[PDB]
């Protein structure tokens, strides 16, 4: 089934992949697990990971780290791994002052009522937010959150029962994929015929692989030894370009490979992904994406309102941001990395672009 | 092991003998009689006709907080008797108040229609 066999890795173009879905319990088993990667499942093409289900508990197995609650909802049944949580750092009960007493008391109210929502007995109605897992060949739910449904009457159950078909027909039954499918389709894949083009593709794959491995810093030789990156780099194009030294094909080609690796990391510097800290080394690089440190610093310098001006500034200007950063840390901070971090921050909701060139946090 | 579900059914199916004896199911109903001696219960519902029974056994549960004519919810299985006909062996049950029985009926009817809609 091609239409069912949606693009590889099941990208989140279809929104549901990021939000707790609402399927019949009985259907939760009929879905496939993805053969491409474990820990993700499929229904009518739409990929699912986070699931929402509400029913009644019918059986218990209690363990030291988790409970295991069997749960039913009419159409079917499953069991649910409900990780426990302890009360480490115990809050005492003391005759504190008015404010402290009130804080402690309200905290205790919240805590005790949370317990009452958490504790459970067979036949009760239970809600669970979590994801699909499988073990011993059996499929189950590992809940992110679970709480007792405090309804005195079946009205809300009735609502859900009436609803689920509606949401099915509206959203989940829709299989179609509206993506344009703008695939390169392996044009010059085995050979770029152009050392700059090879370097661009090399930088692509290398930044991909670094973000995958989450490596924050790296000596360039460490990267130059990667199997996939090497394979990509050593395609016949570089061997033919460096072939002028016929008597040293191996040596000249390996040197050209090291040079084109240097060129790729330099392209990353130009595009602000990676940068060479003032470490005194010649081929050591720090990746901006993982540079939580600079993220924190540049977030300090505005999250706390801009410290230099007395006036009630709403944030700071691109140039003054850059200048105060270079002042407080290092003049050598390239604008490329600054732009990259400013992008990532608003992606994270750590900064907002009220306009271009001026920002707040 | 994980039991079979509490699939929804109503008194008409037991009265019509449709729902097969020796099978799991779930239903609501109106309390009619309770036997403290033998732990047996009768709930009643009428097809716009004479009230139809539902024989139940009080196993692992407490029949409290709602009265005769008031409303209860049960799930378990039924088994046959020559003289008594058949009785539900309960697995879960509780009282419920302030319900909307026609609404529940609509819900289950729609649910079954949607089942029919499955290819």
């Amino acid at each position: 089934r091609c239409e069912e066999e949606t693009p590889s890795l099941l990208w989140g173009l279809d929104p549901v992949f990021l939000a707790f879905a609402k399927l019949y319990i009985r259907d939760i088993l009929d879905m496939k697990e993805s053969r491409q990667v474990p820990g993700v499942f499929l229904y009518n093409g739409h990929p699912i990971k986070q699931v929402d289900v509400l029913g009644t508990v019918i059986g218990v197995r209690e363990r030291d780290a988790f409970y295991s609650y069997g749960v039913d909802d009419s159409t079917g049944v499953i069991n649910c791994i409900c990780w426990k949580k302890l009360n480490t750092e115990s809050v005492s009960a003391a005759p504190s002052a008015a404010r402290e007493l009130s804080l402690t008391s309200q905290l205790k109210k919240l805590q005790e009522t949370i317990e009452q929502k958490t504790k459970i007995e067979i036949g009760d109605t239970i809600r669970v937010r979590g994801s699909i897992r499988t073990y011993r060949e059996e499929r189950e739910i590992h809940a992110t959150t679970y709480y007792k449904v405090d309804d005195p009457v079946w009205n809300i159950q009735i609502a859900r029962m009436l609803e689920l078909p509606t949401i099915y027909r509206k959203v989940y039954d829709q299989p179609f994929h509206s993506s344009a499918l703008e695939k390169e389709e392996a044009l010059s894949n085995p050979g770029a015929l152009d050392l700059p083009s090879l370097t661009s593709l090399l930088s692509e794959k290398a930044k991909e692989f670094l973000m995958e491995n989450r490596v924050q810093s790296f000596y360039q030789q460490e990267l130059e030894m990667v199997e996939s990156l090497l394979s990509l780099a050593n395609q016949p194009v570089i061997h033919s370009a460096s072939s002028d030294q016929v008597n040293f094909k191996k040596d000249t080609t390996s040197k050209a490979i090291h040079s084109i690796f240097k060129n790729a990391i330099q392209l990353l510097q130009e595009k602000g992904l990676v940068f060479q800290k003032d470490d005194g080394f010649d081929n050591l690089y720090y990746v901006t994406r993982e540079d939580k440190d600079l993220h924190r610093k540049i977030h300090r310098i505005i999250q706390q309102d801009c410290q230099k001006p007395n006036h009630m500034e709403k944030g700071c200007h691109f140039l003054h941001i850059l200048a105060c950063a270079r002042l407080s840390i290092r003049p050598g901070l390239s604008e490329a990395v600054l732009q990259q971090v400013l992008e990532l921050l608003e992606d994270q909701s750590d900064i907002v672009s009220t306009m271009e060139h001026y920002y707040t946090a | 092991m994980l039991p079979k579900p509490g699939t929804y059914y109503l008194p008409w199916e037991v009265s019509a003998g449709q729902v097969p004896d020796g099978s799991t199911l779930r239903t609501f109903g109106r309390l009619c009689l309770y036997d403290m001696i033998q732990s047996r219960v009768t709930l009643m519902a009428q097809h716009g006709s004479d009230q139809h029974q539902v024989l139940v056994c009080t196993k692992l549960v407490e029949p409290f907080h709602a009265q005769v004519g008031s409303l209860y919810i049960v799930l378990g299985e039924l088994q046959h008797q020559q003289d008594r006909g058949s009785v539900v062996k309960a697995r879960v049950l509780t009282c419920v108040e302030g319900m909307n029985l026609p609404l529940l009926e609509q819900a289950i009817r729609e649910q079954r229609l949607y089942k029919q809609e499955r290819g």
